[PDB]
RNA sequence: AGGAUGUUGGCUUAGAAGCAGCCAUCAUUUAAAGAAAGCGUAAUAGCUCACUGGUCGAGUCGGCCUGCGCGGAAGAUGUA
């Protein structure tokens, strides 16, 4: 049982994916194009986390999750890299609205009972990566 | 190493160290290191204890040194007989009486001040204790 | 730990919830990971059911307030209460399939009607239909 | 509100005051107003606990001596040079 | 075994024991923490 | 018995997932669960702590003032 964060319609590479779950007994090509097959619908260049699930006979299933908060916050701030020193160096400025969108996606993935709570968590990430909410 | 910039005389009598101390309460900071013993404090011991406390609190807050080594201590060199005048000044000391507050600290939590003072007390030749500022 | 002002406040709140609700289901929940709980919480919020783990001493206290005295004896061992504040049942239902499915914990006694409900026969509540089923 | 029980001192001086502190007591004095000053004894550890609170030096205290309450304020305190002890307290009539 | 004049607990698992009039430090986790006053 | 979710926090790095280092240390679901106290891995995994529910059933925790002891304490002709 292994967890990755793989690029949408991309899979197979050796330093990225290969070795990682390859050294657990996983059929590479199968997962590659099954993963890509279902992640076709994702927007281009959204890094998506997948939980791979292998059984004693080397066969496997997997679940796709919503992209990381840090990722969506990177894209929402229009940036590429979080701050090297978050809350000492500020980078990005997502509106309360962008927070809410990201929150609803990640709401499909949160544990918040309300929009506000989820949004607060996403804000927590946004703070953690030196993005200000503006 | 603390030392008077200049003095009226170079050498002093041995004297005695009787009596209790003046300045027995924390007057500048909030925590203090009060001496319960009697003895001398050389300038090196004062500097050693200061560095131990300065590094203990990672150079934070404020630290006062309430004593100053103003008494010169002379020594005769080796293989020298008695007489032929007083020896040369080698180091400076501050006479300490029981109750003298040696160091004061401010701007740090008490639990951190105790460890800082504990590290500094290990460098001093006299027994000390932890005191805190009180309402006079 | 919990100052006396805390625990008084914990009681008060659990008691106030007890007044509004209509069907209380009590169960052991020991030996279940937090993920399966977190899952049961989304199933409680969804189904309008209030969920709390509370000290058995502390439950006895505010529970003696209204018709919740029969449950006293259900407060021996690890206790999880389920307050279906909007609609009745559904918790009683929910807990058992969740109970069966996970073969950890047990379920103790429920209570409706100001009458204690015996572990086995809870199947009564756990089969009571919807409010819009009499149409 | 702090209430203190005290006894009038029978004799003063260095020798008498040191015998008090050896007997877990300590002298004090009450002056102020037109009355004559009054020398008293106090139980040390009991007073030592009260003075550990900041309001002890701000509020008005009552000292019952010969069953008579006197409202005073802590004026000055003589502490031991290096021990957590009290040696003398000045009380001024409120 | 550390034979020193000042024996102290070096971690959470160190225990102070007095055996035959000798203060000792035994540690169920770190064998380096074994001390005895001497 | 639990010690969860965003999440492998951001940066860095071949990797850095609580646990080389730097910065931040919020928020959620919570009975409670640190953006992690220590071990562990190439990085994960895995062990454990903080914390909390349960069991038990009445004392227990840790500072001060002091009395008397313990260690620290090895020499040469022989106890000495
Ligand atoms: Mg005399
Ligand atoms: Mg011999």
């Amino acid at each position: 049982y292994v967890k990755l964060q793989v690029a949408a319609g991309m899979a197979n590479p050796s330093p990225p994916v290969g070795p990682a779950l390859g050294q657990q007994g996983v059929n590479i090509m199968e997962f590659c194009k099954a993963f890509n097959a279902k992640t076709d619908s994702i927007e281009k260049g959204l890094p998506i986390p997948v939980v791979i699930t292998v059984y004693a006979d080397r066969s496997f299933t997997f679940v796709t999750k919503t992209p990381p908060a840090a990722v969506l916050l990177k894209k929402a701030a229009g940036i590429k890299s979080g701050s090297g020193k978050p809350n000492k160096d500020k980078v990005g400025k997502i509106s309360r609205a962008q927070l809410q969108e990201i929150a609803q996606t990640k709401a499909a993935d949160m544990t918040g009972a309300d929009i506000e709570a989820m949004t607060r968590s996403i804000e927590g990430t946004a703070r953690s990566m030196g993005l200000v909410v503006e | 190493m603390l030392q008077p910039k200049r003095t009226k005389f170079r050498k002093m009598h041995k004297g005695r160290n009787r009596g209790l101390a003046q300045g027995t309460d924390v007057s500048f900071g909030s925590f203090g290191l009060k001496a319960v013993g009697r003895g001398r404090l050389t300038a090196r011991q004062i500097e050693a204890a200061r560095r131990a406390m300065t590094r203990a609190v990672k150079r934070q807050g404020k630290i006062w040194i309430r004593v100053f080594p103003d008494k010169p201590i002379t020594e005769k060199p080796l293989a020298v007989r008695m007489g032929k005048g007083k020896g040369n000044v080698e180091y400076w000391v501050a006479l300490i009486q029981p109750g003298k507050v040696l160091y004061e600290m401010d701007g740090v939590p008490e639990e951190l001040a105790r460890e800082a003072f504990k590290l500094a007390a290990a460098k001093l030749p006299i027994k000390t204790t932890f005191v805190t500022k009180t309402v006079m | 730990a919990l100052n006396l002002q805390d625990k008084q406040a914990i009681v008060a709140e659990v008691s106030e919830v007890a007044k509004g609700a209509l069907s209380a289901v009590v169960a052991d929940s020991r030996g279940v990971t937090v993920d399966k709980m977190t899952e049961l919480r989304k199933a409680g919020r969804e189904a309008g059911v209030y969920m709390r783990v509370v000290r058995n001493t502390l439950l006895r206290r505010a529970v003696e307030g209204t018709p919740f005295e029969c449950l006293k004896d259900a407060f021996v061992g690890p206790t999880l209460i389920a307050y279906v504040t909007e609609h009745p049942g559904a918790a009683a239902r929910l807990f058992k399939e969740f109970a069966k499915a996970n073969a950890k914990f047990e379920v103790k006694a429920a209570a409706f009607e100001g009458e204690l409900i015996p572990a086995s026969q809870i199947d009564r509540l756990a089969t009571l239909p919807t409010y819009e089923e009499a149409i | 509100m702090f209430t203190i029980n005290a006894e009038v001192r029978k004799e003063q001086g260095k020798g008498a005051s040191r015998r008090l502190r050896a007997a877990n007591k300590f002298p004090a004095i009450i002056y102020g107003g037109k009355e004559a000053p009054l020398a008293i004894e106090l139980d040390h550890d009991k007073v030592m606990n009260m003075q550990a609170k900041a309001e002890f030096y701000s509020e008005v205290l009552t000292i019952v001596v010969d069953g008579k309450e006197i409202k005073v304020k802590a004026q000055d305190v003589q502490r031991h040079p290096y021990k957590p002890k009290l040696q003398h307290i000045d009380f001024v009539r409120a | 075994m550390k034979v020193r004049a000042s024996v102290k607990k070096l971690c959470r698992n160190c225990k102070i024991v007095k055996r035959d009039g000798v203060i000792r430090v035994i540690c169920s986790a770190e064998p380096k923490h074994k001390q005895r006053q001497g």
